[PDB]
C-alpha cells in the first residue's frame, strides 16, 4: 500500500529529465550514476537531491545526502523512509 | 463527483445574490441619502 | 572536510531563499544567482582561504535567517512529527507478580 | 495624535424625567441625568 | 476496517483466569460491603445539623415580620 | 463498655491472633494478612456505627464511659464533631494501607502487620483521648513502631530516615511537653472540660504558644524543618508511607483544635502574622523545590508540605469557613496523597526498582488504567473542582485571605504552583513520548488490587467533592466553639 | 401623550430607554414579542419610533449651538 | 568588504524569472492551462456570474 | 471570558474603571493579533490569531458598556470562525497534512466547495456588507466612535488598523491556498487526465480531492449562517429599543449608553469607512501578490523590513521573554532551594 | 523484595541520582552561599512577615456600602 | 428539558470513554453525536422558551457547599444570556462532532477523542447555566481540563505536550 | 495503513482500532440506558423547574405539556 518500486522510478525519471544539463533523456536507467553515466558534476548533483526532497516532501539530512550519488541509491533511499508521500 | 461543484457555486451564488438584494433595499439608508422613516 | 561543508551550505542557501521568497518563479532567479557564487570561487586552493571563505558565508546564512523555516510535517519539527508513535516493545510482559 | 485632534460630543446628555430615581435603586444607588451641570 | 477489542484485563491472558490473592473477599464483602450498607443506613439517620434546627427558628423569626407569610394568622 | 474502647482493642486482638496462630495449629504468611485485613475492616465497621449514632449538634463529648477509678494517669475517650472525621479517616485508610503492601512485604510479615495494627490503636487514641497529657502520650507513642517499621522494611537510606523522624519528633515534642506541663501546674489537670474553661494570662499564653507551635511546626511540617519528611516518607514502605502522610501529618492539625485555639485565644490572634509568614514562605518554597525534585516519591511527599501549609493557615483564620476547609483539606489530602504514593511508590517502584523520573516516559501507551487514576489523582493534588481537595483548598484560602489579605494572596498562588508540578509530573510519566526506552521489558497495567485501592481513593475524594455536606454537616456546630470574637450588637444580650 | 412610569414600569422597558419617546417604545416591543423580532414585520411603526428618536436627538444637538459658543468652541466633553 | 562576492543589491537585482535556467522543463508545469493567470482567477468569485443575471431578472 | 464579563455586567456597570480597562485591553489585543497573523506561515496559526483579534473586539465592546453587541458578535464570530477552521481543516486533509502556505496554491480547481465556504467565511470576518459578521463587528466600531470620548475615538483608530491587517491575512490565507501558483509538489495536483504513468495508473495520483459527506455537510450548514444569520437576528441583540434581556441578564446603565448617538451622531463617512478601507487594502494585497509581488520580496530583504518581519512573526517576542524571565526564573529559584 | 522488570539502567542517570542524594555532605559556607541562605531564610520571610504585621486589621469588606471605607485602621 | 440539556452530553462521554470497548468506534460516534444533536434541539427550544417569552427558569437540585453564610447550590438558571450563549456552543459542537467522524476516521484512539469533545460540551453548558460564580468555575476548570486533554491528544508528540502545559498553566 | 500496537493492553476506551463484533447490540443497550435515565432527569426537572411568569395560551411553549408548576396553572385558570 506504500511506495512501490515502479512508482518511485517513473516519478524520479520525469524529474532529472528536467535538467538542460544531462547528456540525454535516453541515458538514464535504474543504475545510472550521477557523474560517470549521465552528465552532471559536483555542484549539479546536490541540486538534484534538493529537488528530490521537494518532490517527495521529505527532508534529506546532510550526512545522508553524500552517499546518494546514483539513481539506484535514490530509489532505495526513498523506500527506506516510510514518511514519503 | 460533480455534486461538490454545484454546492460551491450555489453558496457563492446565494451569497452574492444576497448582497445585491440587501443593497437594493438597505443600500440607500447607510449611504446618508434616505433615513428609514 | 572543506568539501562536504561547502556543499551543505549550498543547500542551506537555496533553502533560505525559498523560505523567504515563497514564489517559485522568483527563487529560481535567486537560486541561479547563488550557483554563480559557488562556481566563481571553484578554483580556490589554499586551505587558509578555504576555511575563512566558508566561515564568512555561515554568517550570511545567519544574517538573513528566516524567523521560521519550512519543515515537512513528518520531519523533525514538522506538524505531524511524532504524532501517533507506536510502542517500542510489542512483546507481552514476562510473567511477574506485583 | 488622537488627543490633539478628536471631535467634541455631538448631542447633549439625555435628560431623564426624575433622574430615574426610584427605578435605578433609589437615593442609595446612582441615578441618571436630570438638570445637572454640564 | 476496525480491529476487535483486545487486551488482558488484570494481566490475565486469554488461556488463564484471574487468581484470588486473599484480599478480595475482605475488601469487597467487608470494606466495600460495609460502606454500601452504611450508605443506605445513613439515609435513615435522623437530621441533627445546626442549620435545620436554626432554619426552623429563623423561619418563625422572619414570620413575625413582613417576610414569609405564615400559614396561620394566630 | 464504650464503642471507643472497642476501636482501640480490636487491633490488639489482631496482634494477639497473629502472634498466636503458630502455636494454635508452619502457618502460611497469607493467613496473617487475612487476619490483619479483617481486623482493620471490623474497626471501620465500629467507626461507621459510631458515626451513625453520632449527634452533629451536641456540645458534650459523646460515647464516653464512666470510670470512677481516678488514678494519676487515666485514659478517657470521647468524640465530638472535630475529632470524628479524623477517626473515620484512620479507619478507612488502614485496610487500604495493608492491601497496598500485600505482595511487597516479603520478610518479617508478622512484624510488619503487628506494627501497623499497633499504629492503628495508637493513632486512633490520639483523636479519642479527652486530656492534653493523654494527647501527648499517644502523639509520641508512635515513634518506636515507626522507627522499627522504617529500618526493618525501608529502602537504602532507611537508617538515616528512621533517625531523622524520631529525633525531630522527639525534639519538637519535648517543647510541647514543657508547655503541657506548665498548663497542668496552673489548672491542676489537662482534662478537656476543666482545661477548656481556663483563661490563661496573655504573657503565659505567649510562652505557651511557643513550644506548642515549635512542636507543631516540626510536625506540620513547615519549610526549613521538613528534612525528616523527605527522608522518611520516601524510605518508608508504601503502607507506612501511607499512614505517615494521611494520618500522622493530621495529628498536629487536630492538635490545634485542642491545644491552641480554645486555650490560647489572644496569642493565636497576635502571632498570626508569624504563622502566616511561615505558611506563605512554606507554600512558595515547597512548590518551587517540588518542581525540581527528580525522585517521584520525594515529589509527591513534598507536595504534602505545600498542602499542609494551606490548612495550617486556614486553622489560624479565626473564620468558621477557614477552620472547616482546613479539616476538609487535611481530610481530602489524606485521600489524594495516599493514592499518589500508591501510584509512585507502589506501582512504578515495584515494576522498575527505581524512583527516578528520568527513567519514566509515555506509560499511557502501555498502562491505560494507571494513567486514568494517576490523572484524577494529579487533578486532586492540583485542587481541581469535583474533588474534596478543591473545597478544602477554596474554603481555607478564603479564611486565610479574610484574616490577612496579603498572606492569603501569597497563599493563593498555590492554584498556579500546585498545578505547575502536578501536571509537570503527569506529563513526564504518562505522556511526553511513546514509552521510556530504558524499559527493555514491557510492563503490565494495573492489577485488580492496584485498581481497587486506587478506585476507592478517587471515589472518596470525588463523592465528597460533589457533596462535601457529608463531612461539613457534623463539623459546623463544634467548630463554632473554637472561634474567638464578638459582634458589636450580637454580644452580651439581656 | 407621554407615558407615565406606572404603565411604564409595568411595560418592563429597559432603564436606559426610560424617557419621553418611550410611549412609542411599548408598541414597538410588542411587535418584537408578537412577530419573533423578525426584521421585516413591523418596519412601519419601528420607523415611527426611530423617527421620534431623531427629533429628540436633534433637539439635543442644537442645544450646544448656544452652549459651545458660551465656552468659545472649547472641549465640552 | 564581503570577501565572498555576495552583494544583496545584485541578489535583489536577480529576483525575477530567468531567461534561461537548467530547470524550466520540470518547473514549467506550474504556469500552465490549469494554473494560468486567467484560469486560476476564472472562479475566484464562484457564484458571482450567475447571481448577476438572476439579480437583473428580479429588477426587471 | 467574554461571557464572564457579560454575565457580571450588573456588577461591573457600577465601576467605570474596569470598563475603561475593558475598552483598552481589547483595543490593544485586536491590533496585537492582526499584526501577528499577517506574518505567520502556518494556516491554523493565522486562524488562531484572528480568533484573538475578534475576542479583543468583544472585550472592547464590553468596555463600551454595550454587552448586547458583544453577545451578537460572540455569536456571529462563532459561526464563521468554525467554518474557517473547518474549511482549513479540509485543506490540510486534502494535502499530506501540510500546514504551511509555502506549499499550497492552485487548489481552487481542486477544492471548489472548500474555497467557496472559506471565501464566505472570510467576507463575514472582514465584515463585507450585508453578511453575518458585518452586522456585528462593524457596529462595535461605530459604537466606539459613537461614545464621543477620547478613549472611544482613540480605540476606533486602534481597531481600524486591526481591520486593515485583518483584511491582509484574510487575503493571504485565501490567495496562497487556492488562487496562487502551485507551490507544493506534483502529488497535490497531478490529476488522472494526463497519463504520466505506464504500469501504475491505478494508484499514485491522489491529487488533493475534496471531502466526503460527513466532512462537507458542516461546511455547507455553517455557510448559510455566515450569509444570513446576522441579518435575521439583528433585532434581538442590537435593535434600538429591544427588550430581549429584560430579566436583568445584560445590564446597561442610562448614564453611559451610546446607542442613540451611534445611529445618529456618527458622520456617514466614519460609518462606511471600514468598507472603504477593506476594498482598498484587499486589492492592494492582491496587487502585491501575482500582480507586482516584488515589493514584498524587496521588503523582506530590506534591513529594516527584515527585523519587523521577524518581530511580528515571533509574536512580539513575548514568548521569548516569558520563558527566560518567568518560567526559567521560576525553574532556577527551585534549583537554588533544592541545592543550596 | 520481589523482583521487578528488567530496566536499562543508565550509568550516567544512576550516578546523577546518587550525587543528588549525597549532595548534602559537600555543602560549605562560602561567600555567595551565605548570601543565598540569608536572602531566602531571613530577608524574604522577614519582609513577608513585616507586611503582614503592618496590614493586620487594616481592611474589611464584610458589608461595606457606599459611604463606608474598606479601611478600619 | 432544562436539566436534560445539562446532563445528556455527559452520558455520551461516559459511555464513549469508559465503555468504548463495548460500543466500538461507530457506536461511540453514534451515541456522542446523538446526545449532542438532541441537546442542540432542546437548546433551540429553550431559546424560544426563555428568550422570546421572557420566562427565565430556575432549577435547584441540591446544595453543593453549605458553610454558615455561604450556601452554594448545584443549581441552574436559564435567562436571555444563557439560551443565547447555548446556541453557538451546541450548534457548533454538533457540526464538529459530525465533522470528526470523517476527519479522525484514520486516528486509532477514536473513542477517547469523541468522549473528550462530548465532555467539553458538558462543561461549556455547566459554565453558562450556573446560578453562581462557583458552579460556573466547575465548567471553567473543566473546559481547561478538556482543552488540556485535547491539546495533548497526540501525547507521544513532545510539541503537543509543551503546548498543553502552557494551556493548562496560563 | 494501520499502526501496529500491543494486543496485550486493555483499555476501557477500547484500545487502538477497537470495534466489537456486537457493537450495534451493545450500542442499543447503552442507548436505552441513556434514554432511561434522561427521562428520569426529565421527570425530576419538570417537577422542580420553577418559573415566575406564565406563558401565554396562544404561544408556542412545549414546556407547558410536562412541567407541573405551569401545568396546574392552566387548569387552575380553567375555573371561572
Ligand atoms: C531558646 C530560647 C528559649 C526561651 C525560653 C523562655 C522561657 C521563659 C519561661 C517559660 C514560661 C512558660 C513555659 C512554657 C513552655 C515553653 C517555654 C518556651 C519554649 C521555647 C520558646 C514559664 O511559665 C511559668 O512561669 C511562672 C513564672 O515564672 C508562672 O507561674 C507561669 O507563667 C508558669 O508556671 C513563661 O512564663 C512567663 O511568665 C511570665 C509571667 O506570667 C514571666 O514574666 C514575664 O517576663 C518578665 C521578664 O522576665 C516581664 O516582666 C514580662 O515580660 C512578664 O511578666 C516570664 O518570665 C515567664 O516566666
Ligand atoms: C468523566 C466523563 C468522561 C470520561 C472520559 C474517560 C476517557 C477514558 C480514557 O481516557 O481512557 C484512558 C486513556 C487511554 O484510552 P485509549 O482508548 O487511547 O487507549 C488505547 C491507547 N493507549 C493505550 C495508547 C492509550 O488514557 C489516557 O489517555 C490517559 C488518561 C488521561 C485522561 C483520563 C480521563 C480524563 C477525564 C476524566 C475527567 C476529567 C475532567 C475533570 C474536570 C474538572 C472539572 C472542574
Ligand atoms: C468472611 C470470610 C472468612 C474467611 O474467609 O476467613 C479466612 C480464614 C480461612 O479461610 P481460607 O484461608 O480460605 O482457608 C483455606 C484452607 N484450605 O479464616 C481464618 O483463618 C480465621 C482464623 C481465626 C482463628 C480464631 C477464631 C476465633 C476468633
Ligand atoms: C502491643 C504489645 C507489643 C506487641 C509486639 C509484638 C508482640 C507479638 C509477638 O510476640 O510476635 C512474635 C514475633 C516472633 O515470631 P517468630 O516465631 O520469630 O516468627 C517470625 C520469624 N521471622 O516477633 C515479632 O514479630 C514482633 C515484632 C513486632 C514489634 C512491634 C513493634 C513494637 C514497637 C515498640
Ligand atoms: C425544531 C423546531 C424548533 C423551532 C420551533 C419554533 C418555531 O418554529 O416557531 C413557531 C412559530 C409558531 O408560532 P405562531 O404564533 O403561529 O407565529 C406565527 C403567527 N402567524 O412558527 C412561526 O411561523 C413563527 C415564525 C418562525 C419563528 C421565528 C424563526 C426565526 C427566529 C430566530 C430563530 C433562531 C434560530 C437559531
Ligand atoms: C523605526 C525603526 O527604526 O525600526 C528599526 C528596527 C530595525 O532596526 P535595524 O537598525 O534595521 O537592525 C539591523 C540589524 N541588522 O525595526 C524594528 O525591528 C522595530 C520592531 C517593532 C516594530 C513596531 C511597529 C513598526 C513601528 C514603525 C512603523
Ligand atoms: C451527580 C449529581 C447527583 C444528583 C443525584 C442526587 C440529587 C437528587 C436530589 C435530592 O433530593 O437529593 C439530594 C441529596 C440531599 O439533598 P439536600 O440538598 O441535602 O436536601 C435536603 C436538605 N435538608 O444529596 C445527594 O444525594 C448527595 C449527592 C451525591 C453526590 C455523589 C454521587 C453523585
Ligand atoms: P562542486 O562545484 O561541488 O565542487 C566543489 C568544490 C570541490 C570545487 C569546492 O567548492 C571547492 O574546493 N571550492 C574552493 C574552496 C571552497 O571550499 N569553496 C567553497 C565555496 S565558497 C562559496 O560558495 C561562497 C558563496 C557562498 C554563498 C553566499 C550566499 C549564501 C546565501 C545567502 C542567503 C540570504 C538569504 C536568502
Amino acid at each position: 500500500e506504500g511506495l512501490q518500486k515502479v512508482e518511485v522510478y517513473e516519478r524520479i525519471k520525469s524529474l532529472l529529465a528536467g535538467f538542460d544539463k544531462v547528456n540525454d533523456p535516453n541515458n538514464i536507467t535504474e543504475t545510472a550514476h550521477f557523474a560517470n553515466d549521465l552528465g552532471l558534476d559536483s555542484l549539479d548533483t546536490v541540486e538534484v537531491v534538493m529537488a528530490i526532497e521537494e518532490e517527495f516532501s521529505i527532508e534529506i539530512p546532510d550526512k545522508d545526502a553524500d552517499q546518494i550519488h546514483s539513481v539506484d541509491k535514490a530509489i532505495e533511499y526513498i523506500l527506506r523512509q516510510p514518511d514519503a508521500h | 463527483s460533480r455534486v461538490h461543484r454545484f454546492l460551491a457555486t450555489g453558496l457563492g451564488a446565494s451569497m452574492w445574490f444576497w448582497i445585491f438584494y440587501r443593497a437594493k433595499k438597505d443600500g440607500p439608508v447607510l449611504l446618508g441619502w434616505k433615513h428609514p422613516w | 572536510s572543506n568539501r562536504q561543508a561547502a556543499l551543505s551550505l549550498y543547500r542551506r542557501a537555496l533553502k533560505l531563499a525559498l523560505d523567504w521568497t515563497v514564489h517559485r518563479n522568483l527563487w529560481r532567479g535567486q537560486a541561479l544567482y547563488i550557483r554563480s557564487l559557488f562556481e566563481k570561487n571553484r578554483n580556490v586552493t589554499d586551505p587558509r582561504l578555504q576555511r575563512a571563505l566558508l566561515k564568512e558565508t555561515e554568517k550570511l546564512l545567519e544574517k538573513w535567517k528566516h524567523p521560521d523555516p519550512y519543515c515537512p510535517p513528518t520531519a523533525p519539527g514538522g506538524s505531524k512529527y511524532e504524532r501517533n508513535l507506536p510502542v517500542p516493545n510489542l512483546e507481552p510482559p514476562p510473567p511477574l507478580k506485583f | 495624535v488622537v488627543k490633539l485632534t478628536y471631535p467634541d460630543r455631538v448631542s447633549y446628555p439625555r435628560e431623564f424625567e426624575g433622574g430615574l430615581e426610584r427605578e435605578l435603586g433609589g437615593a442609595g444607588a446612582v441615578r441618571a441625568f436630570l438638570c445637572l451641570d454640564d | 476496517q476496525y480491529d476487535p477489542p483486545t487486551g488482558w484485563l488484570w494481566g490475565v491472558r486469554p488461556g488463564e483466569k484471574y487468581q484470588n490473592e486473599g484480599w478480595e473477599g475482605p475488601f469487597f464483602y467487608g470494606f466495600w460491603g460495609s460502606l454500601i450498607v452504611f450508605a443506605i443506613a445513613y439515609a435513615y439517620k435522623p437530621d441533627t445539623s445546626i442549620q435545620t434546627w436554626a432554619l426552623e427558628e429563623a423561619r418563625r423569626r422572619l414570620e413575625a415580620e413582613g417576610i414569609l407569610e405564615d400559614p396561620n394568622p394566630t | 463498655m464504650s464503642l471507643l474502647y472497642v476501636l482501640l482493642i480490636i487491633p490488639i486482638i489482631g496482634i494477639f491472633l497473629i502472634s498466636t496462630i503458630d502455636s494454635f495449629y508452619f502457618f502460611n504468611v497469607s493467613y496473617y494478612k487475612k487476619i490483619a485485613l479483617i481486623t482493620t475492616i471490623l474497626n471501620l465497621i465500629v467507626s461507621l456505627i459510631i458515626y451513625i449514632l453520632f449527634d452533629f449538634s451536641n456540645n458534650q463529648f459523646q460515647f464516653i464511659q464512666e470510670n470512677l477509678d481516678l488514678s494519676f494517669y487515666d485514659i478517657y475517650l470521647g468524640v465530638d464533631g472535630v475529632s470524628i472525621y479524623f477517626v473515620l479517616l484512620t479507619t478507612i485508610i488502614m485496610p487500604i494501607a495493608l492491601v497496598s503492601n500485600w505482595n511487597s512485604i516479603t520478610n518479617n510479615i508478622k512484624s510488619y502487620l503487628i506494627i501497623m495494627l499497633l499504629l492503628e490503636t495508637l493513632l486512633l487514641a490520639v483523636f479519642l483521648v479527652l486530656d492534653v497529657l493523654l494527647f501527648y502520650i499517644f502523639f509520641e507513642s508512635i515513634l518506636p513502631p515507626l522507627f522499627i517499621l522504617i529500618g526493618l522494611f525501608g529502602s537504602s537510606n532507611k537508617v538515616r530516615a528512621s533517625f531523622y523522624i524520631f529525633l525531630y519528633t522527639l525534639l519538637g515534642s519535648l517543647f510541647l511537653l514543657l508547655s503541657i506541663l506548665t498548663m497542668s501546674s496552673i489548672v491542676g489537670t489537662t482534662y478537656f472540660d476543666v482545661l477548656l474553661k481556663s483563661s490563661f494570662e496573655y504573657t503565659t499564653q505567649l510562652f505557651l504558644f511557643f513550644g506548642i507551635f515549635i512542636a507543631f511546626a516540626v510536625k506540620t511540617p513547615v519549610w526549613g524543618l521538613n528534612s525528616w519528611l523527605l527522608r522518611a516518607h520516601v524510605e518508608s514502605p508504601l503502607g507506612g508511607s501511607i499512614v505517615l502522610a494521611a494520618i500522622v501529618l493530621k495529628l498536629s492539625l487536630y492538635g490545634v483544635f485542642r491545644l491552641i485555639l480554645p486555650i490560647l485565644p489572644q496569642a493565636s490572634l497576635n502571632l498570626t502574622y508569624i504563622v502566616y509568614a511561615i505558611g506563605a514562605i512554606t507554600v512558595l518554597y515547597a512548590s518551587f523545590s517540588t518542581l525540581r525534585t527528580v525522585d517521584v516519591k520525594e515529589l509527591i511527599a513534598y507536595s504534602s508540605v505545600a498542602h499542609a501549609a494551606i490548612y495550617l493557615m486556614g486553622v489560624f483564620s479565626n473564620t468558621i469557613q477557614g477552620l472547616e476547609g482546613a479539616i476538609l483539606l487535611g481530610l481530602a489530602h489524606g485521600f489524594v496523597s495516599s493514592g499518589l504514593f500508591i501510584c509512585a511508590g507502589g506501582i512504578l517502584y515495584d515494576r522498575t526498582g527505581t524512583r527516578l523520573i528520568y527513567f519514566f516516559r509515555g506509560l499511557t501507551q502501555i498502562m491505560p488504567l494507571f494513567s486514568l487514576f494517576f490523572f484524577i489523582l494529579c487533578l486532586g493534588n492540583a485542587g481541581t473542582p469535583l474533588t474534596l481537595n478543591f473545597v478544602g483548598e477554596f474554603m481555607s484560602l478564603y479564611g486565610t485571605l479574610e484574616r490577612l489579605p496579603i498572606a492569603g494572596m501569597l497563599a493563593s498562588t498555590s492554584i498556579i504552583f500546585s498545578a505547575a508540578y502536578s501536571i509537570y509530573m503527569y506529563n513526564r510519566i504518562a505522556f511526553g513520548g511513546s514509552v521510556s526506552l530504558y524499559f527493555i521489558d514491557c510492563f503490565r497495567d494495573l492489577t485488580k488490587r492496584e485498581f481497587f485501592i486506587l478506585f476507592t481513593l478517587v471515589s472518596f475524594t470525588v463523592i465528597l467533592g460533589i457533596y462535601p455536606s457529608f463531612v461539613l454537616d457534623g463539623l459546623h456546630y463544634n467548630i463554632s466553639s473554637v472561634v474567638y470574637g464578638i459582634e458589636p450588637n450580637a454580644s452580651y444580650l439581656t | 401623550r407621554r407615558a407615565t412610569r406606572e404603565e411604564m414600569r409595568d411595560a418592563k422597558v429597559p432603564l436606559a430607554y426610560r424617557d419621553s419617546c418611550a410611549h412609542l417604545l411599548i408598541p414597538l416591543n410588542r411587535c418584537r414579542y408578537e412577530t419573533y423580532y423578525l426584521p421585516w414585520k413591523c418596519e412601519d411603526e419601528r420607523h415611527s419610533y426611530e423617527k421620534c428618536q431623531y427629533l429628540e436627538f436633534k433637539k439635543r444637538v442644537q442645544k450646544m449651538e448656544e452652549l459651545r459658543e458660551a465656552k468659545g468652541g472649547a472641549r465640552s466633553n | 568588504p564581503n570577501i565572498t562576492g555576495f552583494d544583496m543589491r545584485e541578489f535583489l537585482r536577480h529576483t525575477k524569472t530567468p531567461t534561461y535556467d537548467p530547470w524550466e522543463r520540470h518547473e514549467a508545469w506550474r504556469y500552465t492551462g490549469r494554473f494560468s493567470r486567467f484560469n486560476r482567477f476564472k472562479g475566484a468569485l464562484p457564484g458571482f456570474g450567475i447571481a448577476t443575471v438572476a439579480f437583473t431578472a428580479y429588477c426587471v | 471570558g467574554v461571557y464572564l464579563l457579560m454575565r457580571s455586567s450588573p456588577l461591573i456597570e457600577y465601576s467605570s474603571t474596569v470598563l475603561l480597562l475593558c475598552l483598552w485591553l481589547g483595543a490593544i489585543t485586536t491590533v496585537f493579533s492582526s499584526l501577528i497573523g499577517l506574518f505567520q506561515q502556518d494556516i491554523k496559526k493565522v486562524i488562531a490569531y484572528s480568533t484573538m483579534s475578534q475576542l479583543g473586539m468583544m472585550v472592547l465592546s464590553i468596555g463600551l458598556s454595550s454587552y448586547n453587541i458583544a453577545l451578537f458578535h460572540l455569536v456571529n464570530h462563532a459561526f464563521y470562525k468554525a467554518l474557517l477552521f473547518l474549511g482549513a481543516g479540509s485543506v490540510i486533509h486534502a494535502v499530506a497534512d501540510n500546514q504551511d502556505f509555502r506549499k499550497f496554491g492552485g487548489l481552487i480547481s481542486y477544492l471548489p466547495l472548500t474555497y467557496s465556504v472559506m471565501l464566505i467565511a472570510s467576507l463575514s470576518l472582514v465584515a463585507f456588507p450585508f453578511m453575518t459578521g458585518f452586522y456585528s463587528k462593524d457596529f462595535i466600531l461605530e459604537s466606539a466612535y459613537g461614545q464621543f470620548s477620547f478613549s472611544g475615538v482613540a480605540v476606533y483608530i486602534i481597531a481600524t488598523i486591526g481591520a486593515i491587517f485583518t483584511t491582509l491575512y484574510s487575503v493571504k490565507v485565501l490567495y496562497l491556498t487556492f488562487l496562487s501558483n502551485p507551490n507544493g509538489p506534483r502529488t497535490y495536483y497531478r490529476l488522472a487526465i494526463d497519463n504520466f504513468f505506464s504500469a501504475q495508473a491505478i494508484k499514485s495520483y491522489k491529487p488533493a480531492h475534496e471531502g466526503d459527506f460527513f466532512l462537507t455537510l458542516p461546511l455547507v450548514i455553517l455557510a448559510l449562517f455566515s450569509i444570513f444569520f446576522g441579518f435575521i437576528t439583528k433585532d434581538i441583540f442590537i435593535g434600538l429599543g429591544s427588550n430581549f434581556f429584560v430579566d436583568n441578564s445584560l445590564f446597561i446603565h442610562p448614564i453611559h449608553e451610546i446607542m442613540i448617538d451611534t445611529e445618529f451622531a456618527v458622520p456617514v463617512l466614519f460609518k462606511l469607512l471600514p468598507f472603504i478601507f477593506t476594498i482598498s487594502f484587499s486589492v492592494i494585497a492582491l496587487t502585491l501578490s501575482e500582480l507586482l509581488s516584488e515589493l514584498v520580496i524587496y521588503f523582506k530583504f530590506s534591513r529594516f523590513g527584515y527585523n519587523i518581519f521577524g518581530f511580528f512573526n515571533q509574536r512580539f517576542l513575548i514568548e521569548f521573554f516569558y520563558n527566560k524571565y518567568i518560567t526559567n526564573l521560576i525553574l532556577n529559584l527551585g534549583g537554588q532551594i533544592t541545592k543550596i | 523484595g520481589l523482583q521487578h522488570y528488567k530496566i536499562a539502567m543508565d550509568p550516567a542517570l544512576v550516578r546523577l541520582g546518587s550525587m543528588i542524594s549525597n549532595r548534602y555532605k559537600y555543602f560549605r559556607w562560602t561567600k555567595r552561599t551565605a548570601l543565598v541562605s540569608f536572602m531566602y531564610v531571613v530577608v524574604v520571610p522577614s519582609t513577608i512577615g513585616y507586611l503582614a504585621y503592618k496590614t493586620d486589621g487594616l481592611w474589611d469588606l464584610r458589608a461595606k456600602r457606599r459611604g463606608d471605607l474598606i479601611s478600619e485602621r | 428539558m432544562y436539566l436534560s440539556i445539562i446532563i445528556l452530553p455527559l452520558l455520551g462521554s461516559v459511555v464513549s470513554g469508559f465503555f468504548g470497548r463495548k460500543v466500538g468506534v461507530s457506536g461511540a460516534q453514534l451515541i456522542t453525536c446523538s446526545s449532542v444533536i438532541i441537546t442542540t434541539i432542546l437548546s433551540i427550544i429553550a431559546f424560544f422558551e426563555v428568550g422570546f417569552n421572557n420566562i427565565p427558569v430556575t432549577i435547584n437540585i441540591f446544595r453543593w457547599i453549605d458553610s454558615e453564610w455561604f450556601i452554594i447550590n448545584w443549581g441552574f438558571q436559564y435567562d436571555s444570556l444563557t439560551v443565547s450563549m447555548l446556541i453557538p456552543v451546541l450548534i457548533i459542537s454538533s457540526l464538529v462532532h459530525i465533522y470528526s467522524i470523517s476527519y479522525m476516521s484514520s486516528d486509532p484512539h477514536n473513542q477517547r477523542f469523541f468522549s473528550y469533545l462530548s465532555l467539553f460540551t458538558f462543561m461549556m453548558i455547566i459554565l453558562v447555566t450556573a446560578n453562581n460564580y462557583l458552579l460556573m468555575f466547575v465548567g471553567w476548570e473543566g473546559v481547561g481540563v478538556c482543552s488540556y486533554l485535547l491539546v495533548s491528544f497526540w501525547f507521544t508528540r513532545i510539541a503537543a505536550n509543551q503546548s498543553s502545559i502552557s494551556a493548562f498553566l496560563t | 495503513p494501520k499502526i501496529p500496537y500491543p494486543k496485550h493492553v486493555w483499555s476501557p476506551a477500547g484500545g487502538w482500532y477497537a470495534q466489537p463484533a456486537n457493537w450495534k447490540q451493545n450500542t442499543a443497550i447503552f442507548g436505552l440506558v441513556i434514554f432511561g435515565i434522561t427521562a428520569m432527569v426529565w421527570k425530576y426537572s419538570a417537577e422542580h423547574e420553577v418559573r415566575h411568569k406564565m406563558p401565554e395560551p396562544d404561544r408556542f411553549y412545549p414546556s407547558r405539556y410536562w412541567v407541573k408548576q405551569i401545568k396546574d396553572y392552566e387548569r387552575a385558570q380553567k375555573e371561572k
